[PDB]
RNA sequence: GCGGUAAUUCCAGCUCCAAUAGCGUAUAUUAAAGUUGUUGCAGUUAAAAAGCUCGUAGUUGAACUUUGGGCCCGGUUGGCCGGUCGGAUUUCCAACGGGGCCUUUCCUUCUGGCUAACCUUGAGUCCUUGUGGCUCUUGGCGAACCAGGACUUUUACUUUGAAAAAAUUAGAGUGUUCAAAGCAGGCGUAUUGCUCGAAUAUAUUAGCAUGGAAUAAUAGAAUAGGACG
RNA sequence: GGAUAGUGGCCUACCAUGGUUUCAACGGGUAACGGGGAAUAAGGGUUCGAUUCCGGAGAGGGAGCCUGAGAAACGGCUACCACAUCCAAGGAAGGCAGCAGGCGCGCAAAUUACCCAAUCCUAAUUCAGGGAGGUAGUGACAAUAAAUAACGAUACAGGGCCC
C-alpha cells in the first residue's frame, strides 16, 4: 500500500515523482525559474539606492487608523517605481525631493508589515548617512 | 598564494538563548568562578560537548578493536593529564557524566584561589592578568589556562613581580620617593 | 565554604551562605513585604497602619520651598505620583520605605525619627 | 595550457617530502632526472628539513656548488635535482655516505652507511630490449641502461651496479620466497617475502606479502623491488626493518623506550 | 631569549658563505647605496630603448637641436 | 496587537534585561520542516482517488531442485540399564540434526615439469645394548608450485585487498605562555651532541583481483539434430 | 587516398541507410566553469562551491600564422569589426580579466608603498632579474588569546520573632 512504489528498482519513477512535486513548494520553482533575477523589483540585491519622487499618505488596515508617511521612490539599476517606508517617528522631514535614499527589505521576504497595505520597502539613509543617526541627532545630514 | 590559515571559532551559542534555567544557571556559574563573557561558558561546554560527541560514537564501536582501544585510552589520558578525570574512573561511561563546573575547577583562574594567594576567585583574576603569576618559570597572563596536572605544583609568583620579592613597583615607588621629598629633606 | 564566607562576609552584608535567587528583578518594593504581610494574613486581627509625624512631612514642605519647586516637579524627580508626594505633606498617607528612600536621595533631609534636615 | 610546467606549489608535492605549509607559495619542483617526481625528493629539501645543514637556498646552491655532493658518485650542482630511489648520495667533507631508503611509514628517511656499500645501488629492471647491432640491453628505474647483460636477468629482476662500472654485478632471479622491499601505496617501505605470484594476464598482476611477524598483504607489481636472499638482503636496513607495527603497539612502544 | 648562532673558522670563508646583509649589520660590508627600485627599473627602459652605443644618437640631435 | 484621556508596547527620564568589543538590520540558503516524506507525510469530510474500464512502457511477481573437521553444550528417539505397584531414571553410548571454538578450507581435471617426503634398502660406520644418527636411491607419494589445455549460464548482491593527490575533516604526539594555529620539538655531559617524531581513520557509485552460492532473475533434454564411447 | 605527430569521417571520391530515443533523444533555460571542498549537522539529506589546489578555458569580439620541443602565443605579428590616443592634418603606435591607480557600474570590495632577504623560477648562470612572491599601510569580512579595576575599612535605615 501507502501510494508510492517502494519497488528495489523503481528509484527513477521515485525520483521523478519527486522533481515533480517539488514546485508546489513555495521556494523551489522561485530560485529555478529564477524568478529574483527576473520580477522581483531588485535583481537579488537586498538593498538598493533609489531616488525620491514623492511622499505619500498610505492610511492604514482595519484596526488601525492612522497615516503611515511613506515615500515613493524610483530605483537606479532598473526604472522602477516602488513605495518605501520613511522609519520612526519625525523623519519623513528629514526626506525633501530626490534624495538618493536607500531601499532594504522589510522583514518578511518581501510582504507587507502589519499595517501598511502593499509595500514592501524601507529607507535607511538619506544621501549616504542614515536615519537611526539622524533621529538620535548624532549626525548632521551634508546639503547638496 | 600562501595556504589559508586554517582557523575555526571555539564555542557553540545556545539554541534557546532566553531560557531562565540557562541564565541562572550559567550565571551561578559566571558569578561564583570570575567568568568575564558568557564566551567563555559556551567555550567551556563546546570542549565538552566536542569529547561527549566522540565518546559516544567511540563507544558504539565494539569492545576489543584497536580504533576503540587507541583513542579511547588516549581520549582518557589526555583527561587525565588535565585533571577533569579522577584517578580511577578510567572508563568510556565515566567520560560523558562529566558536568562542566568539572572542567572550570582546572582553570588557573581557579587554581590560584584554591591554592591560595589571592584572597578571591577575583583578586586572581586582576592578578594573573596583571601578570604576577609565573607557572615554573613562564609568566601566564591567561585566566582561563586549563591547568595542568604536574605544574600546579609550581604555582607560584614570578622572579619579577614585587610579590615575589624583587624591586617593588609603581605606585610604591611614587610613593617611596613621595614620602622621600616630603618628609627627608 | 570557609574562604568564600570570608569572602562574602568582607563583601556586603550577605549571609551564612549566599546561593539562592532572590525574586522580582525589578519589585523594588520586596523592602517591608516579606515578613510584615504573612503576620497580616497569620494575624486574624486588626492591625495599626501608621505613618510617623508630620514633621517629616513639613521637613518635605520646608525643604521643597527652599528648593523653589513644587509638588507636582517632585513628583516627576521622583518619578512618582504627584497623589503619594502630596500625602507625603500633608499627614494624610501611609508609609513606604522605598519612596521615603527616594525623597531622601533627592532632598537629602533626614526623615528619620530623632534627627531631621541634614544631608548625611 | 601551451607547455611544460615549471612552477608547482606547496600542497601539491608529493607529502614525502614533509614541507611545512608556510614561507613560499612554491615546492622545489625536480627537474627532469632519473627518478620520477612522485617518487624523488630533491637535493634542497634533502639537505635542508632532513639534514639541517643550511638554512637558505642560497646556501644549498653554494653547497652543492662546492662539488662535494656525489650523488651516484658524480658531483652535482642542480637544486632541483631528482634524487631518488636507492640513492648513494655521498659526501668528502664530513666523509658520509647517505642512502635513499624509505621509511616503514613511507619517507625518504636517513640511512648512514659505510663507504663500502656506499659503493653499489641496486635496482629493479622494468623491460629489456634489444637494440642495435644486435645489442641487448637492460633498463633500471633511474633509467640507467645497460649493454650485454647476463641473459639470465629477465624482467622484475633486480641488479647490483656499482657506481661507475656499470658492470651488471650480482643479480637476483625473481621468482617466489625472496626478501623484497614494496615502495607503493600503503604498502610502500614495508619488507616482506614473495610468499605466492599471481598472473591477471591483461591487467595488473600481484604478489602475496608475508613479512616476518605475519602480517599477509598483497600488492601490485610496479611497487615490488627485490633486496635479496632470505634473511639476507645486500644492503642495510633502517630502524623498524620495514615491519609497519601497530598504532596502539607503536605508541606502546614509544612510550615504553620513553624513559631509560 | 633564544635566537640561532654560526661560528666559524677561518673569516675569509666566513664572508665567502656569508649573506652580506648580516655583513652591514657587522660593519664588515659598506651599506649599499644603490638607487630606489622605481628608478633602476625606469633608467632600465630607457637603457632598452636606445639601441646602439647612445652617444651616435646624442651626436646627431644635439646638430639638429644645434638648427 | 498597543495609541481614541488616568498607554506595563509610542516619545523621553529612572530602573532593569541580554549579547558584550561587539550589538542590531536587509537579503539569501541551512536546521527547525514527518510543511517534500526513500527512512518519513497526506487524500471519506481539512488541500487532495482520474467518470469508467482496456492496455504498451515502467514497477512488481505463488510454490519446488541435499549438508565433510573436531572440543564443549543442550534438545529426541533409544537400547545393558526398570528401582516403582504399564509408566519411575542415571550415565560408560553410537547419530538425529542444532548453538559457540580452532580450522577441515580445496580450483574441478588432465599435458607432464619437479617430486617436499618416501614402502624403503645401498651396506654399515659415529656413538649408551641400537630401527638413536647422515653422506646417500635402483623398485614409491606430486600439488609444496608452473604453463599448453579442457572446468565454463550470465549477472544483480555481499566480504576482503590495491587505488582511493596535498590541504580540508575526524583524530594521535607536542605547553605555539593558554589558544585560533603550526609541525614541531625534547634532553644533556650545554666545552666542539644524543634522539624520538611529523601516525591512523575516512572516500561511492564506476571500475580492478578475491571468497561466499542464501536471496533475485536467467540456459538446458520433447517434433531428442542430445551427453556418454 | 590525402591530411596529420598518429588512430579517426578528420576530409575527399565511391558504395550501402543507417545512428539516437518515453530507461527522455533533439531542442530550449541557467543568476553553469568542473572537481578538491563549504555551510548546516540525530540519522537519511538539502543548498552552495568566481575564489588560496588539480584539470579546463580566454587574453576587447573572431579567425589566420611566423618563430619554436612545445603557442592558433596576443606583456607576438597580420586582417576585419567594436573602442579610443597623439600629431606641425603628412602619418604613427594600439590591449590591465598582470601590479598598484582612475572612471563608470553599482547594496556593493586596498598603496600609482619597500625589496630579491625568505620560498621558488629563468638563463651563458652561486652573482643578474622576477609588481612571481615576500614586507608594511588601509581593514569590525571572518577566527582566537582577552583590559575596563582588586583588597579593605566603612554607615544609615526599616521590618519580622524572642523578650
Amino acid at each position: 500500500g501507502k501510494g508510492k512504489p517502494r519497488g528495489l528498482n523503481s528509484a527513477r519513477k521515485l525520483r521523478v515523482h519527486r522533481r515533480n512535486n517539488r514546485w508546489a513548494e513555495n521556494n523551489y520553482k522561485k530560485r529555478l525559474l529564477g524568478t529574483a533575477f527576473k520580477s522581483s523589483p531588485f535583481g537579488g540585491s537586498s538593498h538598493a539606492k533609489g531616488i525620491v519622487l514623492e511622499k505619500l499618505g498610505i492610511e492604514s488596515k482595519q484596526p488601525n487608523s492612522a497615516i503611515r508617511k511613506c515615500v515613493r521612490v524610483q530605483l537606479i539599476k532598473n526604472g522602477k517605481k516602488v513605495t518605501a517606508f520613511v522609519p520612526n517617528d519625525g523623519c519623513l522631514n528629514f526626506v525633501d525631493e530626490n534624495d538618493e535614499v536607500l531601499l532594504a527589505g522589510f522583514g518578511r521576504k518581501g510582504k507587507a508589515k502589519g499595517d501598511i497595505p502593499g509595500v514592501r520597502f524601507k529607507v535607511v539613509k538619506v544621501s549616504g548617512v542614515s536615519l537611526l543617526a539622524l533621529w538620535k541627532e548624532k549626525k548632521e545630514k551634508p546639503r547638496s | 598564494p600562501r595556504a589559508p590559515r586554517t582557523y575555526s571559532k571555539t564555542y557553540s551559542t545556545p539554541k534557546r538563548p532566553y531560557e531562565s534555567s540557562r541564565l541562572d544557571a550559567e550565571l551561578k556559574l559566571a558569578g561564583e568562578f570570575g567568568l568575564k563573557n558568557k564566551k567563555e561558558i559556551y567555550r567551556i561546554s563546546f570542549q565538552l560537548s566536542k569529547i561527549r560527541r566522540a565518546a559516544r560514537d567511540l563507544l558504539t564501536r565494539d569492545e576489543k578493536d584497536p580504533k576503540r582501544l587507541f583513542e579511547g585510552n588516549a581520549l582518557i589520558r589526555r583527561l587525565v593529564r588535565v585533571g577533569v578525570l579522577s584517578e580511577d574512573k578510567k572508563k568510556l561511561d565515566y567520560v560523558l557524566a562529566l558536568k562542566v563546573e568539572d572542567f572550570l575547577e582546572r582553570r588557573l583562574q581557579t587554581q590560584v584561589y584554591k591554592l591560595g594567594l589571592a584572597k578571591s576567585v577575583h583578586h586572581a583574576r586582576v592578578l594573573i592578568t596583571q601578570r604576577h603569576i609565573a607557572v615554573g618559570k613562564q609568566i601566564v597572563n591567561i585566566p582561563s589556562f586549563m591547568v595542568r596536572l604536574d605544574s600546579e605544583k609550581h604555582i607560584d609568583f614570578a622572579p619579577t613581580s614585587p610579590f615575589g620579592g624583587a624591586r617593588p613597583g609603581r605606585v610604591a615607588r611614587r610613593n617611596a620617593a613621595r614620602k622621600a621629598e616630603a618628609s627627608g629633606e | 565554604a570557609r574562604s568564600q564566607g570570608q569572602i562574602n562576609a568582607a563583601r556586603r552584608q550577605g549571609l551564612v551562605v549566599s546561593v539562592d535567587k532572590k525574586y522580582g528583578s525589578t519589585n523594588t518594593r520586596g523592602d517591608n513585604e516579606g515578613q510584615r504581610l504573612t503576620k497580616v494574613d497569620r494575624e486574624t486581627d486588626i492591625v495599626k497602619p501608621k505613618k510617623l509625624d508630620p514633621n517629616v512631612g513639613r521637613a518635605i514642605s520646608r525643604a521643597r520651598t527652599d528648593k523653589k519647586m513644587s509638588q507636582k516637579d517632585l513628583a516627576t524627580k521622583i518619578n512618582e505620583k504627584p497623589t503619594v508626594v502630596n500625602d507625603y505633606e500633608a499627614a494624610r498617607a501611609i508609609p513606604n520605605q522605598q519612596v521615603l528612600s527616594k525623597l531622601e536621595r533627592a532632598l537629602g533631609v533626614k526623615l528619620r525619627g530623632n534627627n531631621i534636615g541634614s544631608p548625611l | 595550457a601551451r607547455g611544460p610546467k615549471k612552477h608547482l606549489k606547496r600542497l601539491a608535492a608529493p607529502h614525502h617530502w614533509l614541507l611545512d605549509k608556510l614561507s613560499g607559495c612554491y615546492a622545489p619542483r625536480p627537474s627532469a632526472g632519473p627518478h620520477k617526481l612522485r617518487e624523488s625528493l630533491p637535493l634542497i629539501v634533502f639537505l635542508r628539513n632532513r639534514l639541517k645543514y643550511a638554512l637558505n637556498g642560497r646556501e644549498v646552491k653554494a653547497i652543492l656548488m662546492q662539488r662535494h655532493v656525489k650523488v651516484d658518485g658524480k658531483v652535482r650542482t642542480d637544486t632541483t635535482y631528482p634524487a631518488g630511489f636507492m640513492d648513494v648520495i655521498t659526501l668528502d667533507a664530513t666523509n658520509e655516505n647517505f642512502r635513499l631508503v624509505y621509511d616503514v611509514k613511507g619517507r625518504f628517511a636517513v640511512h648512514r652507511i659505510t663507504d663500502e656499500e656506499a659503493s653499489y645501488k641496486l635496482g629493479k629492471v622494468k623491460k629489456v630490449q634489444l637494440g642495435k647491432k644486435g645489442v641487448p640491453y637492460v633498463v633500471t628505474h633511474d633509467g640507467r641502461t645497460i649493454r650485454y647483460p647476463d641473459p639470465n636477468i629477465k624482467v622484475n629482476d633486480t641488479v647490483k651496479i656499482d657506481l661507475a662500472s656499470g658492470k651488471i654485478t650480482d643479480f637476483i632471479k625473481f621468482d617466489a620466497g625472496k626478501l623484497v622491499y614494496v615502495t607503493g601505496g600503503r604498502n610502500l617501505g614495508r619488507i616482506g617475502t614473495i610468499v605466492h605470484k599471481e598472473r591477471h594476464d591483461g591487467g595488473f598482476d600481484l604478489v602475496h606479502i608475508k613479512d616476518s611477524l605475519d602480517n599477509t598483504f598483497v600488492t601490485r607489481l610496479n611497487n615490488v623491488f627485490v633486496i635479496g636472499e632470505q634473511g639476507k638482503p645486500y644492503i642495510s636496513l633502517p630502524k623498524g626493518k620495514g615491519i609497519k607495527l601497530s598504532i596502539a603497539e607503536e605508541r606502546d612502544r614509544r612510550r615504553a623506550q620513553q624513559g631509560l | 631569549s633564544v635566537g640561532f648562532g654560526l661560528v666559524y673558522n677561518s673569516v675569509a670563508e666566513a664572508k665567502k658563505f656569508e649573506p652580506t646583509y648580516r655583513l652591514v649589520r657587522y660593519g664588515l660590508a659598506e651599506k649599499v647605496e644603490k638607487a630606489s627600485r622605481q628608478q633602476r627599473k625606469q633608467k632600465k627602459n630607457r637603457d632598452k630603448k636606445i639601441f646602439g652605443t647612445g652617444k651616435r644618437l646624442a651626436k646627431k640631435v644635439a646638430r639638429r637641436n644645434a638648427d
